[PDB]
């Protein structure tokens, strides 16, 4: 249908059999892409844009597995465990130049990520419902302490144990990169070929499975890894074996199973499936405590771990990845809501997807027409799937697949509400109903944001404005999305001006009287400075820094604010912006009195950018408050200001950046891009006709240079290092000029 | 003697400023604590100390905390000085409840007591106005301070730039003695 | 040697090795009683044949050679007539002290092997002057100490040391009781 | 032959005649410096390995070997020195090396005498008209240089064993099978030898089956017809932990019938075999269960020999472990009553004792009451005081607790020391052997760097490498086999060690080899890193394994190794005569060999093709067989002769008309 993607001077390599595939990540920018077209590098690229593909050479062969730990950059890179955990932060997130977190894996295939964080997450939704939760019983919180819980501080590392071998991995580094490596063979004896579960209730790891049905041993070896410093004394617990359910059936012992993976709750879950050919056997066992029934047998310590199972089914199937990556809790009686979870997900080498709920196994959609897990709890998927030279194409993501209206708006702000707490990317937009409700969907936000907050909303409000502002982005409102990345460009501007009151001890502080500035005068704020203060504001000489990166365009800003109001008849309802605010304004009052402070101080002031400043901004401040009386609150906007504003005078500048982001409106209407080859069709200015410079791209507008070549303005770089308001996603786009 | 403990905040508040206050106040949290400037064997007797670091809630994707700093032989805490992390308010009262349970954990079993000393360092001027919806803790910035300082004999201190924050004035429930009322332009003083 | 070449050197100094072979002797397992050349190397490789002779059993450097020579007293003479020749000068700590870490790495075996059975018999009071003529011998050597330091990363190996901790601190305190003065602090 | 020998030295009719004949004519084939290897692989094992029961596995296998080289001869060649100087000059360069029969009484006591009688035993039909006087000769070197030898005594036993009794008839001789399994078991050696294995265990399964006979009336009379079936079913329990492979399949390789071989063949082996003991053993027969073990324990009557629940007893050991520890009804009055159920004949009894270990293995394993319990109490140690109706209390006795000690060995491994109740004389020489603290990264330096100078096979290390195949994969297994050997730079060396590793695979050689061409060779010419490796002339012999392992392949060679039988289960298309999996793999590796004979780009894989083709000399060969089907690659040999008589024999794919006409256009 649509989201064409493609490769350039690549193919399957005839020549060569196969090989076996494998992509994961949890937080955004989900692709890894191990393969190896016409062993090779490795790939990363975001779901916004992915015909940006990057890649780099990996530093090993045959690349077994891959997997991340946390959002921030970090990949695993088996094959001997080189190329280990190492940020990148340098330009951007799309280059890996890896450090020297070389675990001393010696002819091993690491595949397993360990050392976890923090405490997970349940989903109470049906219990809370969103009516006064106040986002608390909603999402409620198990308290327990994870792994190498040491120092109350979850040191980071990936101890854990390989592939190939059945012994240690090691090399946890907090802060200093130790090895510290150990030796235990899973009990002095064992061979593996499958992957590992993550973590039970207590602190402890265990997998083992050796050959398919023929032989079934699922052994396990508890383990406790923080024990002594500068060194690792891991256990080698037994734990209770396993096996599958098929060895007793006799219709067919010929399975011999491939995959035997299971959710990370190691507490009821065991999901074995067979992997014949000629088969497709899952199964649901069980994890809890149990006990012999060895009574009455004759005349006349009962708690055993004997791992039974629970449910089966029997179809065709070749490979999957997961199930269900975030978690709900039990008893779980809302079958009225079907939001997108306890299900699972097989897929077809020579075929297509196919998504059962488990537990019931009855009856659900298809998706007709090397394996393929989930983005997130929504229904997002990638498709990875090679059939040979293939790349990545997009199914039906309705996790809510009867028709209900209330229900599914209610669903979509419930997982958009826990992708925000979470403070992880949101790409739930691809479930989106038709773009007339987002409207619904941002007034939910409002009273989310106002009503159920109750007082969260004091340090959730600056992501929660770009979420909103995303949100309605894929909506014939985009005005309203500029109009929003404005208002969050200007508000993170005053914030961080705010602070450089280095104000001498006074009687009050310079947050709460520049807060209360508001409440000053009519109109001459020539006035106003000298009835609040004009002393203690200077702060620096060389204060030569906003001049020729942010006074202009703060003054731009504010001088299109002003002609924008003789355009009340444009071609949309609110035109190109609101102005019916009134605080952002009085922050902008705030930015002017204290930027003529400066023009006072360092004659680096603002000029009118054009001519003629006979300054000039005093009428500009004068109907800014005009419309500020009629824009304070509970208040209309007035027609004489409508007269003062619509004449221009010769300082009126035009070409302004607004900072916005390119669109990506391929739901199912239109895609025009490849796997490659982009066709082509700034805050602190520097936005050149052609780049000459580094030119960081970042997520919307940015595209920043690296080193900015900066004195003193160290603030701003120091600053935007990080993820930025829609700024999440910084890109490597060449300084292809031209 | 030679007890101190660091908590860093004003990251993008005192990025530049963090090298003025080190040249200023971090010299002689070494000088006088030590012989002088500072390759020495870490023991577990006490000598050592401590060193948290926070970073603001907003803009941290997942990762709240990354303190390391259990012995470092009064050494290892001088080189990563310049080893810190960068990012509106700042919530560090979820980095104050590190070091509260930091110095628990002390005083639970590395008592053999030095009655070892912190102070705080900010930038910004924070507060977790949401003191609700943590992992182990749910107290606000006011109840920590006066847990610290109160039920706990901890000396607390918290050293301001030139500016003026609010902690200025929730100083006032420090109620051990921190002499915190003059200013360290001379050489600093253990009790700030 | 280069790929644009055939099998023909290959065979060449393969049909060529009967030549070397005619000079060899043996596997080279010791020959070291002296208690004043042959057996001599210069750099990690004493022999002298210049055709091509069999596998690392004559490349590689007769360690086992070393290791004899230096479990005995008065071993200065073998190094010296090999290399020691006015060392303040020339003996700028070659590889060969690594060696003796190793040596000193054995160490910590004499006290891991049962610690000598709890020091059963004179194996202790053998190897207390066993290693004392063993740091006797480190006069211009403590160049490159970060072998010593690498000999900690190779007490991490294992970490078998445990028990040498007596031995080790008081081979290192002979060590630098001997130079104590002249030497600088910081080294 | 060492490693054959090693593994299966029964079992073996005649496959190992025909990898002789193909590694002969696939290589420089020299009649006598063929039997003088041959001869030297069957004596430099049996002196330095074994040490106990296997240097009897050791001769016996020798003196198998023996009649498979003469039937070789007789069948093999004829027409050009019938085997019958070489032979002569092949005793004599033996002769010439005295140390070796030197080494030879230093390990037998007797290899003078013992040499002798299996000189002239192999005489049988061997040549000695003019060739005994050399070896007299030789032998008079010793006479200065013993109370029985064994390859004489092996040899006099063997018809004895043969022909053992013929006729297992109703009331035989209970003392003569007593007798037989009292002494040595020579049966296993005679089994070795080939001659009867598969008939002498089919014959005496049918004698231990015929001796259940449900149950008796006399009570002398049932005591010793359950005596005497205990006995052969513990005979048949060491047959099987000797070698149980070749005694497993000769049980059910072919007929109509389902006798209780799953007692007799599920009850353990070099696998897990537990998962199921929930499903099969765990029957339900609720009449006499538990009255079975009253019974015992009252009578320590047993003239019921109905020993088909005797496996299934362990339905009453669940309650015996019940009331034991779970139940906790007894502490040791439960263990005096299944010490008196496991009184004399308790065959069975380590069946179920291996079966609940095993259990128990797969239990939590951290409680290990219930291990431990049950290895002190099926100790043989008491030598039964009582008057229990064993009447071997010592041999049989002994036997048991080799066998409890043989099978579950790595079991009872996975917990701490056991209590060792076996008390013997030496334990099994094979283990795992493997270092625990220590990756894989080993058979560079414990194993290669050994027979890059050692030019034999190391049985030890035979059998660590048989160990670590299956506990691995063979694709890392060959992979890091060859990143290891690309390093020799030695053109000898080279050929040496890329001649052990095409022995090393035997056992696993067909599917060794497919994933070893499959998965190296497209690599191998494709990227620039391999062309760099294969760019040394030691690559020259690699070629020349791939030839040699891929006639093995297409012929038609079993090699059923049931240490690799389990493990061989797996599915590919191989991204492709007939549709045979080996067939297309030599059909892609065909084109492989005409796409890195591809213009545009002459690298390393130019010539890396031009010595496989130069190595394609050979006789009955099937490199580019060139048959009727799609068999594309005689084109390709077109682009050879840009690159002759050795492409006038390349182009003779199968003499065909097409063939005939590309024969010709090479010609010019």
């Amino acid at each position: 249908l649509a989201y064409v993607c493609e490769w350039e001077k690549w193919a399957k390599s005839t020549y060569c059999p196969s090989l076996p595939l494998a992509c994961a990540w949890s937080c955004r920018n989900l692709i890894a892409f191990t393969t190896d077209l016409r062993t090779h590098m490795i790939h990363i690229l975001d779901t916004e844009h992915p015909w940006e593909v990057h890649s780099v050479s990996s530093g090993h062969s045959e690349a077994i597995t891959c997997l991340e730990w946390d959002q921030s950059g970090s990949r695993l890179l088996s094959a001997d465990a080189d190329g280990q955990i190492k940020c990148w932060s340098m330009a951007d997130h799309l280059a890996n130049s890896w450090e020297s977190s070389v675990g001393s894996q010696v002819e091993g295939d690491p595949i397993v990520a360990l050392s976890w964080l923090h405490n997970g997450v349940k989903l109470a939704l049906h219990v809370e419902k969103s009516g006064a939760s106040s986002f608390g019983e909603k999402f409620s919180r198990v308290k327990f302490s994870p792994s190498l819980t040491l120092f109350g501080k979850p040191m980071e590392g990936w101890i854990a144990v390989t592939v190939s071998g059945l012994v240690t991995v090691s090399l946890l580094k907090p802060s200093g990169q130790v090895l510290t490596s150990t030796e235990s063979l899973c009990r002095l004896r064992g061979r593996v070929a499958l992957a590992d579960i993550a973590f039970t209730g207590g602190g402890n790891i265990v997998v083992a499975a050796a050959d398919g049905s023929s032989a079934s041993p699922v052994k396990f070896y508890k383990v406790c890894v923080s024990v002594v410093s500068e060194k690792c004394r891991i256990d080698t617990e037994i734990l209770p074996s396993l096996f599958m359910r098929c060895t007793t059936d006799p219709n067919r012992k010929d399975r011999f199973p491939a995959i035997t993976h299971l959710k990370f709750l190691a507490r009821d879950m065991s999901e074995q499936v067979l992997l014949c050919a000629t088969s497709s056997l899952v199964e649901c066992w069980s994890l809890r405590k149990e006990g012999l029934p060895v009574n009455n047998i004759f005349q006349q310590q009962p708690m055993i771990l004997k791992w039974r199972i629970l449910s089966a089914t029997n179809d065709l199937d070749r490979v999957s990845a997961v199930a269900l990556p975030t978690n709900t809790d039990l008893k779980v009686a809302s079958d009225t809501q079907f939001y997108p979870g306890l299900g699972l997900a097989l897929a077809f080498q020579d075929g297509s997807v196919h998504m059962v709920h488990r537990l019931s196994l009855q009856t659900m959609a298809v998706f007709y027409s090397k394996a393929m897990q989930l983005s997130w709890t929504s229904l997002a998927l990638v498709g990875i799937d090679n059939h040979g030279k293939l790349s990545m194409l997009r199914i039906s993501p309705s996790l809510g697949h009867p028709l209900e209206p209330k229900l599914a708006l209610q669903h979509l702000l419930f997982l958009l509400e826990y992708c925000m707490v979470t403070g992880y990317d949101w790409w739930d937009i691809l479930l989106h109903v038709q773009p007339g409700m987002v409207q619904s969907l941002v007034e939910r936000l409002h009273e989310e944001y106002t009503r159920q907050k109750p007082a969260l909303q004091q340090v959730l409000s600056t992501r929660i404005l770009a979420m909103k502002a995303s949100l309605c982005k894929l909506s014939r409102v985009c005005d309203y999305h500029t109009k929003l990345f404005l208002m969050a460009i200007t508000s993170t501007l005053k914030s961080l001006l705010r602070p450089h009151f280095l104000n001498t001890p006074d009687k009050s502080p310079g947050d709460r009287l520049a807060e209360i500035c508001a409440k000053i005068t009519d109109v001459d704020i020539d006035k106003v400075m000298i009835n609040l203060k004009t002393e203690e504001f200077v702060l620096d000489m060389n204060t030569l820094q906003a001049l020729q990166q942010l006074l202009q365009w703060v003054g731009d800003f504010v001088l299109y604010l002003l002609v924008s109001l003789p355009n009340q008849g444009s071609p949309l309802r609110p035109g190109h912006s609101f102005l019916r605010d009134g605080t952002s304004l009085g922050m902008l009052r705030e930015l002017m009195v204290v930027i003529r402070i400066w023009g006072l101080l360092k004659p680096s002031c603002l000029p009118v950018y054009t001519a003629t400043s006979d300054d000039s901004m005093s009428l500009l401040f004068r109907l800014l408050t005009k419309l500020w009386i009629c824009c304070r609150d509970e208040g209309a906007a007035s027609p004489a200001s409508d007269g003062l504003v619509s004449r221009l005078q010769p300082k009126q500048p035009l070409r302004l950046r607004f900072g916005r982001a390119p669109t990506l409106p391929s739901s199912t209407s239109t895609l025009q891009l490849d796997g490659l080859t982009r066709a082509p069709g700034l805050h602190l200015g520097a936005y050149p006709t052609e780049e000459c410079k580094a030119c960081t791209r970042c997520g919307c507008v940015t595209m920043l240079k690296s080193p900015n070549k900066t004195t003193a303005v160290t603030q701003w770089e120091q600053r935007w290092i990080k993820n930025c308001l829609c700024g999440g996603l910084w890109r490597r786009v060449p300084l292809s000029c031209s | 003697v030679a007890d101190v403990v660091f908590v860093i905040e004003g990251t993008a508040n005192l990025g530049p400023y963090f090298e003025e206050l080190r040249k200023h106040y971090l010299l002689p949290a070494i000088e006088y604590f030590n012989g002088g400037p500072p390759d020495f064997g870490g023991d577990y007797g006490g000598t050592q100390y401590s060193l948290v670091v926070f970073n603001t809630v907003d803009c941290a994707p997942e990762s709240y905390v990354q303190c390391h700093a259990p012995t470092s032989s009064a050494y290892e805490f001088v080189t990563w000085l310049d080893g810190i992390k960068f990012m509106s308010c700042s919530l560090i009262a979820e980095g104050l409840s590190t070091a509260l349970q930091l110095f628990d954990d002390f005083k639970k079993m590395r008592e053999q007591q030095t009655h070892r000393v912190c102070l705080l360092i900010c930038n910004s001027p924070p507060y977790l106005l949401p003191a609700v919806e943590s992992t182990t803790y749910s107290g606000c910035t006011t109840e920590s301070l006066v847990q610290k300082i109160g039920e706990r004999g901890i000396h607390f201190s918290i050293v301001s730039p030139r500016k003026l924050p609010a902690l200025r004035l929730l100083f006032e429930k420090a109620a051990p003695p921190a002499l915190l009322e003059p200013l360290q332009q001379p050489a600093d003083v253990s009790q700030d | 040697p280069h790929w644009l070449l055939g099998n023909l050197v290959s065979d060449f100094v393969d049909t060529f090795r009967p030549t070397a072979r005619i000079n060899s002797i043996c596997g080279r397992c010791s020959l070291l009683p002296v208690v004043n050349w042959k057996l001599d190397p210069a750099t990690l490789r004493f022999p002298l044949k210049g055709l091509l002779p069999y596998d690392k059993d004559l490349f590689e450097p007769q360690t086992a050679l070393l290791r004899y020579v230096l479990e005995q007293p008065y071993s200065r003479d073998m190094v010296c007539n090999m290399l020691g020749l006015n060392k303040q000068h020339k003996q700028r700590c070659p590889v060969l002290e690594d060696q003796l870490v190793d040596l000193v790495v054995y160490a910590m075996e004499r006290s891991e092997t049962e610690e000598k059975f709890d020091d059963g018999g004179t194996s202790q009071l053998l190897w207390q002057h066993l290693s004392s003529q063993l740091i006797f011998f480190v006069l211009f050597q403590f160049a490159s100490f970060p072998h010593m330091v690498l000999s900690l990363h190779q007490k991490l190996a294992g970490r078998g040391l445990i028990k040498g901790r007596d031995h080790l601190m008081w081979v290192l305190l002979q060590f630098i009781s001997g130079s104590i003065q002249k030497n600088a602090l910081a080294d | 032959i060492l490693l054959e020998g090693t593994m299966n030295l029964t079992g073996e009719m005649q496959p190992l005649v025909e990898q002789l004949m193909m590694v002969k004519r696939m290589q420089h084939i020299p009649t006598p410096l063929f039997v003088l290897e041959i001869w030297k692989a069957c004596f430099v094992g049996l002196i330095e390995s074994p040490e106990g029961t296997q240097e009897l596995k050791w001769t016996a296998f020798t003196y198998l070997k023996i009649p498979q080289v003469l039937v070789k001869l007789k069948k093999y060649f004829h027409g050009e020195k019938d085997f019958t100087e070489d032979v002569n000059c092949a005793f004599e360069f033996l002769l010439k090396l005295t140390p070796l029969l030197d080494k030879a009484d230093q390990r037998c006591n007797c290899d003078c005498t013992n040499f002798l009688l299996q000189e002239c035993n192999k005489q049988g039909l061997l040549s000695e008209v003019n060739f005994a006087s050399l070896v007299g000769k030789r032998t008079a070197d010793r006479d200065p240089q013993i109370l029985r030898a064994e390859p004489t005594v092996t040899n006099i036993l063997k018809t004895m064993d043969a022909d053992h009794s013929k006729s297992p008839e109703g009331l035989l001789g209970v003392l003569g099978h007593m007798l037989s399994g009292k002494s040595l078991d020579l049966l296993l050696a005679a089994a070795a030898a080939t001659g009867k294995l598969k008939s002498f265990a089919r014959k005496f399964i049918n004698l231990n089956e015929f001796t259940t006979h449900g149950s008796g009336e006399s009570t002398k009379t049932a005591s010793v017809r359950a005596l005497l079936f205990d006995i052969s079913f513990l005979m048949l329990c060491h047959v099987a932990q000797t070698y149980g492979s070749e005694v497993i399949l000769s049980e059910s390789s072919s007929g109509e019938e389902v006798p209780f071989f799953e007692t007799w063949m599920q009850t353990c082996m070099p696998e897990e075999g537990k998962i199921l003991n929930p499903d099969h053993p765990c029957f339900r027969p609720d009449s006499t269960k538990v009255e079975s073990l009253v019974a015992l324990l009252n009578n320590s009557k047993l003239v019921q020999m109905k020993w088909h629940e005797a496996c299934l007893s362990i339905s009453a050991a669940i309650l015996e472990i019940l009331n034991a520890w779970e139940n906790g009804v007894l502490a040791f009055e439960s263990i005096q009553k299944i010490t008196d159920n496991i009184k004399g004949k308790v065959c069975s009894l380590a069946v179920c004792a291996v079966a609940w270990l095993v259990a128990h293995v797969r239990m939590l394993g951290l409680d290990e009451r219930e291990k431990s319990l049950q290895m002190i109490r099926q100790l043989a140690g008491p030598l039964y005081s009582e008057n229990t109706l064993q009447f071997y209390n010592e041999r049989v006795v002994i036997m048991n607790s080799i066998l409890e000690h043989m099978c579950a060995d790595v079991l009872q491994q996975t917990a701490t020391q056991i209590k060792f109740p076996s008390t013997g004389v030496d334990t099994m020489p094979y283990w795992n052997l493997l270092p625990p603290k220590r990756p894989i990264k080993e058979v560079l330096t414990d194993i290669f760097a050994k027979v890059l100078e050692k030019g034999w096979v190391d049985s030890r290390s035979i059998h660590i490498l048989d160990t670590l195949l299956h506990m691995g994969g063979v694709y890392w297994f060959c992979n890091n086999l060859i990143k290891e050997l690309l390093k020799e730079t030695r053109k000898e060396h080279t050929l040496r060690a890329v001649q052990l590793l095409y022995s090393i695979f035997c056992l696993d050689m067909q599917q060794v080899t497919l994933v070893l061409l499959g998965h190296i060779l497209p690599g191998l010419l494709t990227d620039s890193s391999k062309w760099h490796s294969l760019m040394d002339p030691p690559g020259t012999a690699l070629a020349k394994l791939a030839v040699w392992c891929a006639l093995s392949s297409y012929s038609s060679h079993k090699g059923q190794a049931s240490s690799r039988q389990k493990k061989r289960h797996r599915e590919d298309i191989e991204d492709y005569n007939m549709r045979d999996p080996l067939n297309r793999v030599l059909a892609n590796l065909f084109l492989l060999i005409s796409s890195i004979l591809g213009s545009r780009t002459a690298g390393p894989h130019t010539q890396f093709v031009q010595w496989f083709m130069e190595e394609c000399v050979g006789c009955l060969e099937q490199d580019s067989r060139g048959s009727i089907l799609q068999f594309m690659p005689f084109t390709t040999v077109s682009e050879l002769v840009k690159v002759s008589p050795k492409v006038v024999l390349a182009i003779t794919d199968l003499s065909l008309p097409l063939g005939r006409q590309v024969a010709a256009k090479a010609i010019a």
